């Protein structure tokens, strides 16, 4: 605290030198201080989870120059995308600069930090609580994907099988009974449950499951088969 | 240190040299005439002790001064030959008692040395032989297994 | 013979007899010098190089007392998956208390 | 003692920042 | 890279070096002292060199002693560093009591069951 | 500097020999140094240059020797010297140099004195620090010296699990006690199992209590307490890992805690307790769970590393087990249950 | 199938500190108590056969049987193996040594070698233990000559009165072929000889 009284100190003199209004200048160099240690938490929070937990599926990258974390997620492509960490600075409302006057002024320099993640071909900005653990954050967006990724192997289905999505999954129907289709967060990995015995699940979604993560195929079509394989046996019972 | 080394390697031949050096004048003539004009001479020729140096010495003659308030002062010259005697003779000694010592052994002070003895090389030999018989055991034992030469 | 405990022992003798150098040294030019005894110089400076040669020897003695233990220079790297007895004693114990 | 040193950088990159707008 | 026995030898050749060189400058340095403490040549200019000396060798020998100190905090270190405790602290002495154990795992596992015999 | 305290200082003010007597930086010491050896190097280097102009004068060995400042400013050839008659000696000069040898021997044995003491404090210290680590190696806890090659660091992490988690011994020297220093970030840590019902509120829980056998010296008991905390976290680690292998059964891991649905719509929910720095049986079943899953736990250290298909074979396995035999229970009440 | 291998030797004193201190290093000690016998093929044809090396031998598990009453060949499982000779220019590296091995069930494994052709030759004992890292073994042994033919438990005959102690460092690839599966074996090998080497000093040799 008494180094950034010295240096700032510093600072505020040579900008009298020049004669720029000081309140703006120590706002704008100290809130982005700010976000900058914010920024850092996050990274040494991600770096922690990439060691503790997350082992296999966590990778960093803290960058100087313009100080910005990127974290990768899913390190294995799914039959790419990355989440970016950013200060940048928000322009002025053109209704904010007509309001501000005198002492509530528009005139400081001013910036948030704010979070897109990068998902193959498109970039989506994410709104970011300021109360946000890097593990909550990483959930988030793991789960947001999720939901996209799920929904795209539901469409591709089979057209006659009655697929509900809902619970941050996918509901395959089979004879009043439901096979659960989800993502683990962190393996970014299928998991098929069975609805009737939640607790043990039949040998063949155990197989299924092995075989989509097994990537040599669409997990639709496994699906589909494990579908139509899920209807005969309970017949042929 | 090093410093030390070269203030000692100077004073030495300052001393060799002494008589020649204080029968020695200088003045400066003829060709520095052209700058003669400078007190860069004055600065460079002065022989005046530096500023700390010589409050020193006045501060160590104060000293004196209150040495001779406890002395008289015929006594003290006579004295301080003596006691440079008495370092010459504790030069000697010490020289004679250290050669006395034995010093690059292990455990072997004096009364050690009456005691045991104890070597290092001696040991190491023995250890090298060790795992040398050791190593043929073992080549010949291997050839045993793969084809009986038991 | 000697236990390991035993040995580093042995070296905290002759680590406290170690700034004692100084001192005997010290003693000695103090004693001709403040009392002009050429004898407590041979004293001393007897007990200087006494000194000093129980400290080079002793610890010179140690290192061989290491070869000859065979000590590995190096620190061994310890393994990672143990479950050793004494934990799965802890362990029966406490599962047993709790049921 | 590195976190306090990550602040000096968050704090000299503020700097720079500051500087050359 | 080198033998077992390379490496231990290796070592003491090297802690004697460092020690042999620590006391042999401890002696060197008083002799040099007792060479220079007689003031006969009494040449003043000779004697404040001389001044000098004594005071950076007497500092050189205590520099030696701490030398020293640094060798056996080593060799305590090494003898530390040893592996060979070959045991673990161990205290045990709270009872088992198995056949509870299995009572208790029983009676759960069965809770609100009929059982019956053995066949 | 406040309003109040000053007022009060104030306040209390008011209710109150001719001659005045009134009685560092490394960087300070390093200008004192630079300086000194400064003005050492500027006497020096005059000699030097007035020496090289007189041989300057008769020798090449000198033109070379004079400082290029100098030999640019004044022509070579400048200076002189003649035979003269040397000084008489002063009675004072020698008297002063015998003065200064006798005060350099006794600066020179003083200070081997106050060496000697302050080397005594010294290895006193020391003796003090390595008594106590040979207590501690005699209780036969390995020992390495620390990356920093200062002190030495414990290995409390020696019994078992997973993670290897050593500490450096260190003297707290004001309370001249030793105290064990660990990379690990919980003051506390220990492993809570628990049962939810319909409305989310927690009908049980267990957390196991370590056995604290009798310890001797506070170093020790520092000790246990770092292991126990380092095994605790390799436990929830290890569970947690589980939990990505075996999401089909329900198991759910919310970044705060795992948690397992049950059969009448509770849930368990297994946490790791930490600081920074009818209802009977049922506690029963949570001391249960905790002491299985437990020794389950170490079962897994057993093991050596090298059939199914399952994903994870070095996936360990504590949930699994333990939810197997709840989910047999389970289906044969519902069995008996139709019976009847 | 190819096995790479490193050893060294162990005197007797430095044994029980190799042990110890091996179980500090690497993954605990597993007893084991090997009953071996080889076989020399009878027809010694001089041109092709090359019967001096690929002549065979085949083992067993003897881990509690003997101490309990006699030992019983029958009794026990057995395995037969076909271990050749090393191969050379390796002086640089890990050793290279191809060996085959079948488990034997349900038959007279003696009567079945020299009905093969196949006749004894010598018969000795392996004792140690064996430690662990990943998929890379490490039996430390001794070689004991029996008392008699499958002999007792209480005698254990030794070979030498040094009574030294052989290093052996295991790790098996199935497929020669493979220079990647070499590449690791190879690496796996080095790791453990560092760590191995900082405890004894071990290196390849022939056969």
């Amino acid at each position: 605290r008494v180094f950034i009284e010295l240096h700032l100190n510093e600072e505020i003199a040579a900008a009298f030198v020049l004669q720029k209004p000081i309140l703006p200048l120590i706002y704008n160099i100290l809130h982005k201080f700010c976000l900058y240690q914010r920024l850092n938490l996050l990274s040494q929070q991600t770096f922690q989870l990439s060691r503790e937990s997350w082992l296999g599926h966590l990778r960093g990258v803290y960058d100087e120059k313009p100080p910005r974390l990127r974290l990768y997620y899913w390190p294995q492509l799914n039959v790419g995308h990355y989440i970016h960490i950013f200060v940048n600075t928000q322009p002025i409302s053109a209704f904010e600069r007509t309001l501000s006057s005198k002492r509530s002024s528009c005139e400081y320099d001013h910036f948030l930090l704010l979070v897109e993640w990068h998902h193959d071909g498109i970039v989506e900005h994410v709104p970011l609580d300021d109360h946000m653990d890097a593990q909550h954050l990483l959930l988030l967006i793991t789960q947001k994907h999720a939901q996209l990724i799920l929904e795209q192997i539901r469409k591709e289905l089979h057209p006659n099988i009655f697929s509900e999505h809902v619970g941050g999954g996918l509901k395959i129907h089979v004879f009043d009974n439901e096979i659960i289709v989800k993502v683990n967060s962190v393996t970014g990995r299928l998991v098929l449950s069975s609805s009737a015995s939640p607790l043990s699940p039949p040998r063949h979604l155990r197989a299924a499951e092995k075989n989509i993560a097994l990537n040599t195929q669409p997990p639709a079509q496994i699906l589909n088969r494990l579908y139509f394989f899920c209807i005969q046996t309970q017949l042929l019972e | 240190n090093i410093l030390l080394s070269q203030i000692h390697s100077l004073s030495n031949n300052l001393a060799a040299h002494s008589h020649t050096l204080q029968t020695t004048s200088i003045y400066p003539s003829l060709e520095f005439p052209v700058k003669e004009q400078e007190p860069l001479l004055t600065t460079l020729l002065r022989t005046k002790a530096l500023p700390e140096v010589e409050e020193w010495e006045a501060n160590t003659l104060q000293e004196y001064e209150a040495s001779i308030s406890s002395q008289p002062k015929k006594k003290e010259a006579n004295d301080a030959y003596q006691k440079d005697q008495l370092w010459d003779q504790a030069r000697i000694i010490f020289m004679e008692e250290r050669e006395n010592y034995s010093w690059f052994d292990f455990v072997t002070r004096r009364q050690e040395s009456e005691g045991e003895f104890v070597s290092q090389r001696q040991l190491e030999i023995d250890r090298a032989t060790e795992e040398q018989n050791a190593n043929q055991m073992l080549t010949d034992i291997l050839s045993f297994m793969k084809s009986g030469k038991r | 013979t000697s236990s390991d405990t035993q040995q580093v022992q042995n070296i905290l003798e002759l680590e406290a007899k170690i700034p004692d150098i100084l001192s005997s040294a010290g003693k000695c030019i103090e004693a001709i010098q403040l009392n002009n005894s050429l004898e407590d110089f041979r004293k001393y400076s007897k007990e200087f190089l006494e000194t000093v040669e129980f400290i080079s020897t002793g610890l010179r003695r140690q290192a061989l007392e290491l070869e000859k233990a065979e000590v590995p220079v190096v620190s061994l790297q310890p393994k990672k998956r143990y479950a050793s007895t004494p934990l799965s004693n802890l362990i029966f114990d406490q599962s047993s208390k709790l049921m | 003692s590195p976190e306090d040193f990550s602040v000096v950088r968050a704090f000299m990159q503020s700097l720079h920042s500051s500087k050359e707008a | 890279s080198d033998s077992f026995q390379r490496q231990l030898v290796q070592r003491t050749n090297t802690l004697n070096s460092s020690i042999d060189n620590a006391t042999l400058t401890i002696l060197s340095r008083f002799q040099d002292i007792l060479d220079i403490a007689i003031n006969e040549g009494k040449d003043k200019y000779t004697v404040a060199p001389e001044v000098y000396q004594i005071e950076c060798h007497t500092v050189s020998m205590v520099r030696a002693v701490e030398q020293l100190l640094d060798v056996s905090r080593q060799i305590k270190s090494y003898w530390l560093t040893n592996s060979l405790s070959t045991s673990f602290p161990t205290v045990d002495y709270s009872e088992p009591d198995l056949e509870k154990v299995k009572r208790t795992l029983t009676k759960l596992q069965n809770h609100l069951l009929e059982v019956s015999l053995i066949e | 500097l406040k309003e109040e305290d000053l007022q009060k200082e104030l306040q209390k003010e008011s209710i109150k020999t001719l001659d005045s007597k009134r009685n560092m930086d490394s960087q300070a010491y390093k200008k004192e140094l630079i300086e000194q050896i400064m003005i050492a190097q500027t006497e020096c280097s005059l000699a030097l240059d007035m020496t090289s102009l007189l041989l300057s004068k008769f020798k090449e060995n000198s033109i070379e020797t004079i400082s290029p400042f100098l030999k640019s400013t004044v022509p070579p050839s400048s200076l002189q010297f003649s035979r003269s008659q040397p000084p008489e000696s002063k009675e004072s000069d020698a008297t002063l140099a015998k003065c200064w040898k006798e005060k350099s021997l006794t600066s020179s044995c003083k200070f081997l004195f106050e060496a000697k003491e302050r080397l005594t404090s010294v290895v006193e210290t020391e003796h003090e620090y390595y008594t106590e680590l040979v207590k501690v190696k005699e209780a036969s806890w390995p020992l390495f010296n620390s990356q920093g090659s200062n002190h030495l660091s414990v290995q409390y992490s020696c019994l078992g699990g997973i993670s290897l988690g050593l500490g450096l011994i260190r003297m707290k020297p004001e309370s001249k006690s030793f105290e064990v220093q660990s990379s690990l970030l919980y003051s506390q840590a220990a492993l809570k199992i628990s049962i939810l019902n319909k409305d989310r509120d927690e009908i049980g829980s267990s957390t196991w209590s370590w056995p604290s056998q009798n310890c001797n010296s506070v170093l020790l008991k520092d000790i246990y307490k770092l292991q126990e905390i380092l095994f605790e976290m390799d436990i929830w680690n290890s569970l947690l890992q589980e939990a990505q292998s075996c999401g089909n059964q329900g198991v759910n891991f919310t970044g705060d805690e795992i948690l397992v649905p049950i059969s009448d719509d509770h849930v368990v929910r297994i946490t790791l307790e930490t600081s920074s720095k009818e209802k009977e049986l049922l506690k029963c079943l949570c001391d249960t769970l905790n002491a299985i899953a437990h020794i389950l736990f170490l079962k897994h250290c057993r093991k050596s590393d090298r059939l199914y298909m399952a994903i994870d074979a070095n996936a360990p396995l504590i949930l699994r087990p333990l939810i197997f035999y709840y989910n047999l229970n389970q289906e044969s009440l519902e069995f008996q249950r139709w019976l009847k | 199938m190819q096995e790479l291998y490193l050893l060294g030797v162990v005197p007797s004193r430095r044994f029980e500190a190799v042990v110890n201190s091996l179980s500090k290093t690497l993954d605990g000690p597993k007893t084991i108590l090997e009953f071996w016998v080889v076989y020399r093929p009878k027809d010694v044809p001089p041109n092709l056969p090359r019967q001096p090396d690929s002549w065979l031998r085949l083992c067993s598990n003897i881990e509690s049987h003997d101490e309990t009453d006699t030992e019983w060949s029958k009794n026990t499982q057995w395995s037969m193996y076909l271990e050749g000779n090393s191969e050379p220019k390796r002086e640089d590296k890990c050793g290279i040594r191809p060996v085959n091995r079948a488990k034997l069930t349900n038959g007279s494994v003696t009567e079945f070698v020299e009905k093969m052709g196949y006749e004894f030759s010598h018969e000795y004992i392996i004792q140690g233990l064996e430690y662990f890292f990943f998929d890379t073994t490490v039996r430390i042994y001794q070689t004991l000559i029996p008392s008699q033919q499958r002999s007792i438990k209480p005698p254990f005959h030794p070979m030498n009165e040094e009574q030294p102690w052989i290093l052996h460092v295991y790790t098996h690839v199935a497929d020669a072929s493979n220079q990647v599966a070499m590449a690791k074996a190879e690496a796996n090998l080095t790791k453990v000889k560092t760590l191995l080497s900082a405890f004894c000093d071990l290196k390849n040799v022939r056969l």
